[PDB]
């Protein structure tokens, strides 16, 4: 049986949290902790951070080190802390075995935390806070743009002891990843039924009305769940895809969500639920983290780390990290970036839309130079397959799918992201000239006059020349306004510096 | 002869341009070192010397941390006094 | 008596340890170490290249007393040797059910959804297993062929694996499991062993042992050893080496691949003089049926199948 | 019901014995212990004596002093010892 310190160590923290601080002690036998290690820990601002980052470092090491660490505390003034931890041996508390077992049945999700992840702190920390509290009808969303590792931060907190004890070692996972129409729901619902009890008689009749039928199950469930011990459980729903759907599972308590689509996180309201957003810039992949993550794939010294900063999304970060440990891209090459997986994920991810009504329309969006803003008024020109106010109708109809438009909400639209761009190769055939050319529509009207011209916002000063890229060069060399001193200065007009006599701290 | 660092409350690394067509801009936004007496730069640029009113040592890395403890470490105000030895 | 009985029901696997094997030491020894420890959710892989006698070292340790007592004389064998698609799984799963208790009512409805159906069985199993005495058991899985599959049987405790395919031993991670590799040179057939094994077939004095060192794989070693006790090859002849069995084993062993997409491609590899290394850049020339980066795509797509690259 | 520190204090010692020594701490707010008091304690040769003579001194005093003493340990580096002793309130262990 005999347990192993790194198995058990994670259990008791609070005691270990409160009355002890890492900074108190750097004895630092070098094998057991590197210098950079404890260099990093103390930098945390508080115990709940401080004590925490300790464990995650230790548990990433081979047992000998830990096996020595439980001894090392003895030599420190305080051994009182390590006498309990020595109740590993022949004394897993009759509770604790429940835990130390179950996380394994959680790790038998395998790949997931098997090799790859580096924790996180902020998104973790807010969540445990909330998910510790909620009482038996509530919710916590987790919203993120494609990838952005919600399904993981989902798990990881659900692994941490103090949670697992709060909820009585009952945690049920599902996937709505394919959920549409009544039929499918019945399935991915009916599975949930078996996990709770391995007895269900068909007794409620097989009557061909599918709509009725679930509402019988959903009944039989609702009672059973809140009825007995099983009083505190939580469902978890990964990749909720139907705004209904949801209403499938309403009956329960303590459930938890993950969702791409805007229309879900909008459908819920802060009254009965909380939020965790992973887009909010404070929540996402401290560049120090990317080092650790991008490390575990390449298996090379920090001198071998990439320079120039690639992105923070865990998805698309792995594909890079993976493509190098095996395939091409040299880690220095990458333009191609393993298009297939990147595609095969991004491709189906767009499968939701009305193809001619909509999927035609992204193809247009390749017109735009990346990362900028696009005036909605300008957007009116591109399609002209459907007409008039449909523009704002479109973006909305588009926007509801997660940032596939990416609203700025001032007189414009914003790039959905690198991803839904990054995919491929605009194609679009005839489009280029007339679409790039005719979208020059604005200026040639205004040429030379008094004072300050009616010239369009902050988009034209930047990329108007890009649209020239598809046009006649002499015709641009005329109007490229290298020649024209009037228009030209008005670019850097808006441009100032936050600081000193230079550019930026605000704007170049 | 690549960059030029300048700042007050921003603790930001900026760029220096030498006559020639090409120029460079950069943003940094380091954590606040504010209310230091003076500032300098080291030779290998991987180390940054910093001193405070009451005194302290804070190191930084230009590639995109303070102990007053042990010996001495008295409590008092630090003067402008400082220098480099061999 | 529980023990001394059961090993017999283990030897009634017959051929296996009936006549042929000579033990081993190292691969044995590491394994008992691990397999003595693991608590009721864990794994031990056993990885080996084709043949290389994993299925045996598998058994042999499971025969040794001190194990057999640790696990309470309950050891259940399966074969996923044919496991694909939901249907088959249901079978080779449903068998396992009977061995545990000879009572199972169909009661969970026969509803035509195969996907649902197992997930009912797999439930009914999961409770029963960890429930009662039967608290410490181990499944054993020989020749896990579907990277799923696995996920068929997850519910249990103490299970154990054998796998050719790279993609399995990669899919698992040292966090929740250990490894035993049989390729690792320290693990494999001390040339002194080959003497003992190659002995029991030929039944002749050590003066009659082969000289020049043939190979260490138990598979393909037997075929030699067998072909001599009966058929041709003189023990001095062997170029032919009983191609059929050698073929019939190796042939189906390649049956996994996309035939025109891939099985065309081995045929190319015969270009190469044996045992060397081949520059991947050089590899680009040979096929030229599919183009450009597909080379590295191929080898990978190939490599995942055990050292077929 | 409510129990009273000098009632309960005598229960747990071993913990209080092992990992703590009186000599470690003379903070000595004078009302709670006289000088001669702690003058005498440290003179003992070992914890099993040392920790012990502590209690017998305390339990000879009025509850206020003790009532302050259970607080006084907090200010000392180690409060970990006094969190259990604060399980007096509404938690006499079903044994105790
Ligand atoms: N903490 C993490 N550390 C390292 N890699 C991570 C982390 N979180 C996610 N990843 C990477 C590794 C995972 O293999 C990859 C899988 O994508 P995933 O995180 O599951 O996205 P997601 O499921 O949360 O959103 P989506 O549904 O769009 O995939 O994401
Ligand atoms: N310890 C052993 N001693 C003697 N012969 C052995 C030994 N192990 C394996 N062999 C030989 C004899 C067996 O008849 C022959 C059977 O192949 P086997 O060991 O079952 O391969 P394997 O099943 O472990 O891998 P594979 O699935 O590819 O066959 O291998």
């Amino acid at each position: 049986h005999q347990y192993q310190y790194k198995d058990i160590l994670s259990v008791f923290e609070d005691a270990f949290v409160d009355n002890f601080d890492c900074k108190d002690v750097q004895d630092m036998p070098k094998s057991i902790l590197s210098k950079e290690e404890i260099d990093h820990i103390i930098m945390s601002k508080d115990a709940v951070s401080g004590t925490l980052r300790l464990f995650w470092t230790l548990l990433s090491k081979q047992e000998e080190m830990v096996q020595k660490f439980v001894e090392e505390v003895l030599r420190i003034n305080y051994k009182f802390l390590m006498s309990p931890i020595k109740t590993e041996q022949r004394q897993p508390s009759m509770m604790t075995r429940m835990y130390i077992e179950q996380r394994d049945r959680l790790y038998n999700d395998n790949q997931v935390f098997a090799k790859y992840n580096v924790s996180r702190l902020q998104p973790y920390l807010k969540l445990r806070q909330a998910l510790l509290e909620l009482r038996p009808a509530k919710n916590v969303l987790i919203d993120g743009v494609l990838g952005s590792g919600k399904t993981w931060v989902a798990l990881d907190v659900c692994l941490s002891y103090k949670v697992q004890c709060k909820m009585d070692f009952k945690i049920f996972w599902l996937n709505l990843k394919n959920c549409n129409s009544p039929e499918t729901v019945l399935e991915m619902l009916q599975k949930l039924l078996y996990q709770i009890d391995p007895n269900w008689t068909s007794r409620s009749d097989h009557s061909s009305n599918i709509k009725l039928r679930i509402h019988s199950i959903q009944a039989e469930l609702r009672r059973l769940l809140k009825s007995k011990p099983y009083e505190n459980c939580l469902l978890v729903l990964l990749n909720v895809q139907n705004a209904k759907a949801w209403n499938a599972f309403n009956l329960s308590c303590k459930i938890l969500l993950t969702t791409r689509f805007k229309q879900v996180t909008d459908f819920l309201s802060a009254a009965t639920t909380t939020h965790i957003s992973l887009d909010h810039h404070s929540m996402t992949l401290t560049p120090d983290e990317v080092k650790s993550l991008l490390l575990k794939y390449l298996d090379c010294r920090p001198q071998d780390l990439p320079r120039e900063v690639l992105t923070t999304n865990p998805r698309r970060l792995s594909i890079i990290a993976e493509s190098i440990r095996d395939g091409l891209a040299t880690w220095d090459n990458w333009k191609h970036v393993n298009c297939d997986k990147l595609t095969t994920i991004i491709e189906s991810s767009l499968n939701v839309l009305e193809p001619a009504e909509y999927r035609k329309m992204f193809d247009r969006l390749s017109v735009f130079p990346p990362s900028a803003h696009i005036p909605t008024i300008l957007l009116s020109l591109i399609w002209f397959d459907v007409i008039k106010s449909d523009v704002m109708v479109v973006v909305n109809k588009l926007h509801k799918y997660s940032l596939v438009e990416k609203q700025p909400k001032e007189s414009t639209i914003s790039i959905p992201s690198i991803y839904l761009e990054l995919k491929v190769k605009l194609e679009n055939e005839y489009a280029l000239h007339r679409s790039i050319v005719d979208h020059y529509n604005i200026p040639k009207t205004f040429d030379s006059d008094d004072l300050i011209p009616p010239y369009l916002d902050q988009y034209f000063y930047s990329h108007i020349g890009h649209h020239l890229k598809n046009i006649e060069h002499p015709e641009r060399m005329t109007l490229f306004r290298m020649v024209f001193l009037d228009f030209r200065f008005l670019e850097q007009k808006i441009r100032h510096d936050s600081t000193a006599w230079n550019a930026s701290g605000s704007i170049l | 002869d690549f960059c030029l660092i300048a700042l007050a409350s921003g603790q930001i690394l900026l760029t220096d341009v030498s006559l020639e067509g090409e120029d460079t801009y950069l943003l940094r936004d380091e954590s606040d070192s504010s209310d230091i007496l003076r500032m300098a730069v080291f030779n290998q640029q991987k180390h940054l010397i910093t001193l405070h009113c009451n005194g302290s040592v804070k190191l930084w890395s230009l590639w995109p941390n303070s102990v007053v403890k042990r010996f001495i470490g008295s409590y008092a105000n630090l003067k402008i006094v400082a220098f480099y030895l061999n």
